[PDB]
RNA sequence: CGCGGGGUGGAGCAGCCUGGUAGCUCGUCGGGCUCAUAACCCGAAGGUCGUCGGUUCAAAUCCGGCCCCCGCAACCA
RNA sequence: CUGGUGUUGGCUCUUGGUCGCGCCUGCGUAGGAUAGGUGGGAGCCUGUGAACCCCCGCCUCCGGGUGGGGGGGAGGCGCCG
């Protein structure tokens, strides 16, 4: 409903899939997309043109929302966050400025030993 | 904008909620009718009933004692001395038993297509898949069938018309003209409310009538009085 | 071809039309050197082509192997245990080839007695670009195109 | 038994409602393709729209009788 | 255990499913577009601003329908095809 040109666009890039959301000044969702919101599915969904695609959808679908300018905000890794962002620029919204806020805990929870190969 | 000036300023001369029986809306349809030629008074209703059942999906046909003014150019599709009976009475295409093999390729429509009871086998499948839901259909429950198609077309020339149902629930059918006097209008919206009394399904229930409109082609409607 | 990139063989022009594009597609409608009976069922071809259609054979054909060439196909290159199946524009060359080849494929599944027509009804079709050799570029590149997923691993 | 929803290729199902549109998908099958298969893609055999009558110049449709499944709450001398 | 009522009173906020209307919308395909349906219609919409250029509310099966302000001056829509 509301419509607000400023906004705060999220992109959380994982391994298996990167996904992004779009925001209010506040941070509340106007509304979001990712690698499975578009025809992919499994691991496919990890890859680079699917962020694209789903980076691209999250502009329009944010653009017909009242939307003009974003301040995007990275967060993971895996390809597709790359594509991520270079996809939020050319697309025909305004990337006000790119931040890399990935959580990083200063030593908290022992990781699954998946992750805690780094023993 | 949204409306027009010669149309709104007929929206001066009308209350909605004010009843205007059919006297005082045949008076004032005859400040309504402001057009380079000479409009109509389509008269119009919402019956209480139900359009998606056959028991009260009301039909048929009903003769204005005045008539309407616009004449209507009748054809034909005889059969025997139906060929020059209507065309005795008065016909613009008649008894030519199958000149259906004229109208499969263009046509601008005429107005009107009858027919009789023994041209029934083929008479659906030459041209029953075009005038089909353009009311031109020989529906003998219409008026547009029997053998006296000679006689049935001397009064749809000289008054008669037609009010179908549609898928909704409501009753069209013109009654006149806009140049048509208070008495003329008035009356003749008098003889074609009875045919929805007297039509009126079996299977329907509560007051019939819920509304009964009447206003001028291109000008604003009244909310007319039912019976009077 | 270990060591030195091949070598691109070089063809020689065609007799009547000049163009070495031609005798090529020649090759290909060619089987055990039958290089006359080859060559000419293509020229028969333009005969066709010549009262079917008050147009240039040659202009009709050069511009039946355009609307045929793909730009763009699938080839298979595993990196993880897994056969994705990579889609990377194709080699100028390569893009000849295969338009060649399969317009003489095509020009014989088609119901039509003598070889002649086949190949001449044909390439009027790829020209017009409603053909059966017109359509695997077409599925050649819903191909890719589909699977431009795997796209980054354009070796 | 009173109420009301619809039977459609081998199966289901949008179209009905708001008249004249055999449409969606898998199996089937010829073929393109690939190491192999699925996916992808062209072409096709398969629908009396349960049935029977009328309304219809035309009815899968409106529809009266109706075969059968589903849903339904009650009741059970 | 539980719904309705009684003992049971004050003060604002929120929001349905009905029914009072004022009012607003619609598209398979072929087709210039986005044609719910029947009846009427050969005629009306503009000097209370029309073709179009700029901006926003709204709706979306995203092609585009819709309606007001503000540039500008006289052109639209349909029968018929």
């Amino acid at each position: 409903k509301r419509q607000v040109a400023s906004g705060r666009a999220y992109i959380h890039a994982s391994y298996n899939n990167t996904i992004v959301t779009i925001t209010d000044p506040d941070g509340n969702p106007i509304t979001w997309s990712s690698g499975g919101v578009i025809g992919y599915k499994g691991s496919r969904k990890g890859t680079p043109y699917a962020a694209q695609l789903a980076a691209l959808d999250a502009a329009k679908k944010a653009m017909a929302y009242g939307m003009q300018s974003v301040d995007v905000i990275v967060r993971g890794t895996g390809a597709g966050r790359e594509q991520a962002i270079r996809a939020l620029q050319a697309s025909g919204l305004q990337v006000k400025s790119i931040v890399d806020d990935t959580p990083v805990p200063h030593n908290g929870c022992r990781p699954k030993k998946k992750f805690r190969k780094a023993s | 904008p949204k409306h027009g000036k010669r149309y709104r300023a007929l929206l001066e001369k009308v209350d909605p909620n004010k009843i205007y029986t059919i006297d005082e809306a045949a008076h004032l349809v005859k400040e309504l009718a402001t057009a380079k030629f000479d409009e109509t008074v389509e008269v119009h209703a919402k019956l209480g009933i139900d359009p998606r059942r056959s028991d009260q999906n009301v039909r048929g046909t009903v003769s204005l004692p005045h008539g309407l003014g616009k004449q209507v150019r009748v054809l034909a599709i005889a059969k025997g001395e139906k060929i020059k009976e209507a065309e005795e009475a008065g016909a613009d295409y008649v008894g030519g038993e199958e000149i259906i093999q004229k109208i499969l390729d263009g046509w601008m429509d005429f107005d009107a297509v009858v027919a009789t009871p023994d041209v029934m086998g083929a008479v659906g499948s030459k041209m029953g898949r075009i005038l089909g839901p353009r009311g031109l259909l020989p529906n003998p429950k219409a008026g547009t069938v029997g053998f006296n198609i000679g006689e049935i077309i001397r009064e749809i020339k000289a008054g008669r018309i037609e009010f179908r149902n549609d898928k909704t629930g409501a009753i069209h059918a013109p009654v006149g003209k806009a140049s048509f006097p208070p008495e003329k209008l008035a009356d003749n919206i008098r003889a074609f409310i009875r045919a929805l009394e007297a039509h009126k399904p079996e299977g329907a229930k509560g007051t019939f009538l819920r509304s009964v409109y009447v206003t001028t082609t291109m000008g604003p409607s009244v909310r007319i009085n039912p019976h009077s | 071809a270990r060591r030195r990139r091949a070598e691109v063989r070089q063809l020689q022009p065609d007799l009547v039309y000049g163009d070495v594009l031609v005798t090529a597609f020649i090759n290909k409608i060619m089987r055990d050197g039958k290089k006359n009976l080859a060559a000419r069922i293509f020229y028969d071809a333009c005969k066709i082509i010549q009262e079917k259609t008050g147009q240039e054979p040659l202009k009709v054909f050069k511009q039946a192997v355009e609307n045929v060439k793909p730009r763009m196909e699938v080839r298979s290159r595993r990196v993880g245990g897994a056969n994705y199946q990579v889609p990377m524009e194709v080699s100028p060359r390569r893009q000849q080839s295969l338009a060649l080849r399969w317009l003489v494929q095509a020009a014989n599944q088609r119901p039509e007695r003598r070889a002649a027509v086949r190949i001449a009804h044909e390439l009027m079709d790829a020209a017009e670009g409603k053909g059966g050799a017109v359509k695997k570029k077409e599925d050649v590149e819903r191909m890719a195109e589909a699977n431009r997923a795997y796209a980054h691993y354009r070796w």
